């Protein structure tokens, strides 16, 4: 198999209902004051191989 | 700050500190923690640090 086909998705503050998709696929910032005080910063990608 | 063979200890406790303040903080390198969510911290009691 590809070393990096599969992705796990490290995402929080969003806890799911059961049977929920999770398909939105966004580098995970905020534009606000709680990412370093400024926007683009903090900007993880969720998904890690 | 001592060498890395020779790295400083410190005992601390019996305190009131508030970590939401310093996770805000964007002098730092890299600030990322294990196991435990660092928006939570204001929630837990310890018996040292």
């Amino acid at each position: 198999g590809g070393n990096y086909n599969y992705l796990y998705r490290l995402f929080r503050k969003s806890n799911l209902k059961p049977f929920e998709r999770d398909i939105s696929t966004e580098i995970y910032q905020a534009g606000s004051t709680p990412c370093n005080g400024v926007e683009g910063f903090n900007c993880y990608f969720p998904l890690q191989s | 700050f001592a060498s890395v063979y020779a790295w400083n200890r410190k005992r601390i406790s019996n305190c009131v500190a508030d970590y939401s303040v310093l996770y805000n903080s964007a002098s730092f390198s890299t600030f990322k923690c294990y196991g435990v969510s660092p928006t939570k911290l204001n929630d837990l009691c310890f018996t040292n640090v």
